[PDB]
């Protein structure tokens, strides 16, 4: 499916009720500094289950327009996503601020957060893994993350992490933690069995991602000399240690990974993001200023990858015309004057013009 | 300088006639900047309809260039 549009009411700088979109398969959000692009990123995170602490506020009511200056514009606010799928009626997922707490709705019927998250997961939207959302200033961290933190992402997506607590308990019951562990009989078998279950869950995801990442990193690089390797530090128990990620940039010699440029790290991060998608597809990606460190060559290769794929939809926020002029439509954010800054949007179809001379 | 009169409104879609994608995008972005500067007011009837600029509450120079 895809994100047809977002409806926002009195959320941060988005005063009043506003339609954001409709989105095309590749849409860019643009606008001058201070207009409200980062608040729009927060609105998307909010409707997709983000916890209040990650939305730059102390309390939920502070998300209502006008609250940070003591002039809240309403006692309620909302963000809604209209999700569309061929052969199905549109489904609206909404998060409403009412009474200083969140109310979740699917097609205007109130649901609890557990059901909201479960229904989003069926569409490929994982509100804990959050593998579909890349925040401003974060794309490089995906490539340079701690190997152990990369393992944690795979344990969340694969659900192998659901077995970690029982794994740990059975490992100790087998004798781990004693000077000379003496595993035998039922206790050792119980550990071997949970170890196998965790291994199988982890590998069903990891082996898929690791076997698909090279072609994707090449396809991003648009060059057969680039190479990408994902490998466990602990092959027997990959979930126990780090996942190593090393690449060879296209037409370049091997460098560690940290000696790469910001742009090279960005491309490596995107290959991992899209390799995860090849195993568990998300309907859309929201990419906030991922082009910050990219030169023009890599901007073109990334945009072409999106366009020759848009099996997903891409919503990007960008400051760089070299990137945003490759989208099908633009959502332009502008500020209105008031006691607080108000954000509003315009929509513009670039496909009406030749991309040529 | 006095004889450089203008219109009551500017149509973004008319400005972008016979432009390429990069030029059209730049005119769209210019409307966002002019609005932030309060040099224009903006109206858009529906998503993806024409975007119409009228004079805003602050003066602005070189508007014959921007239009
Ligand atoms: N709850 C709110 N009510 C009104 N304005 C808000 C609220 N939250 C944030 N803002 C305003 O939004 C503005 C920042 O917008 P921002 O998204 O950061 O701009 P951009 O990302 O395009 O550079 C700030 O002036 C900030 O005070």
């Amino acid at each position: 499916g895809f994100l047809k549009l977002i409806e926002i009411e009195n959320f941060k700088s988005y005063k009043g009720r506003q339609i954001i979109g409709p989105f095309q398969r590749f849409t860019a959000i643009i606008g001058p500094n201070g207009s409200g692009k980062s608040n729009l990123m927060d609105a998307i995170s909010f409707v997709l289950g983000e916890k209040t602490s990650n939305l730059r506020v102390k309390t939920l009511r502070d998300l209502i327009h006008g609250a940070p200056v003591g002039k809240p514009a309403a006692n309620r606010a909302f963000v809604s996503m209209v999700y569309s799928e061929e052969g199905a009626e549109d489904r609206t997922f909404a998060r409403v601020i009412v009474g200083g707490s969140s109310e979740y709705k699917i097609n205007n019927k109130v649901v609890q957060l557990h059901e909201y998250s479960e229904e989003l997961e069926k569409l490929g939207i994982l509100i804990k893994a959050r593998n579909f959302l890349v925040f401003q200033g974060a794309v490089e961290s995906i490539a340079m993350k701690n190997p152990k933190e990369r393992t944690a992402l795979f344990e969340e997506i694969s659900r192998s992490g659901e077995l970690a607590q029982e794994y740990d308990k059975r490992k100790k019951e087998m004798g781990s933690g004693s000077l000379v562990p003496r595993g035998s009989g039922s206790a050792k078998q119980a550990f071997e069995q949970i170890k196998k279950e965790r291994f199988d869950r982890f590998n069903a995801c990891f082996e898929s991602v690791a076997t698909n990442i090279d072609e994707i990193y090449k396809a991003l690089s648009r060059n057969s000399s680039a190479q990408a390797f994902l490998g466990p530090e602990n092959p027997e128990e990959p979930y126990l240690d780090g996942i190593n990620y090393n690449c060879v940039a296209p037409g370049k010699r091997f460098r560690p990974m940290d000696n790469l440029s910001g742009g090279e790290k960005t491309v490596a991060a995107l290959a991992l993001l899209f390799a995860i998608h090849s195993y568990k597809p998300a309907p859309f990606f929201v990419l906030d200023q991922i082009d910050a460190a990219l030169d023009n060559t890599n901007i073109g290769k990334v945009a072409n990858y999106i366009k020759e794929q848009s099996n997903f939809q891409a919503i990007v926020i960008s400051l760089k015309e070299e990137f945003y002029t490759k989208a099908e439509s633009l959502i332009g954010v502008y500020p209105e004057q008031g006691d607080c800054v108000i954000s509003k949007v315009l929509t513009f179809d670039l496909t009406k013009y030749p991309d040529a001379n | 300088a006095l004889a450089k009169t203008g219109a009551e409104s500017i149509s973004l879609l008319e400005l972008c006639r016979n432009t390429n994608r990069k030029q059209a995008a730049a005119k769209f972005y210019s409307f966002l900047v002019l609005k932030k500067q309060q040099a224009i007011e903006l109206t858009q009837e529906e998503p993806y309809s024409d975007i119409i600029a009228t004079p805003g509450p602050r003066f602005h120079g070189s508007l014959e260039v921007l239009f």
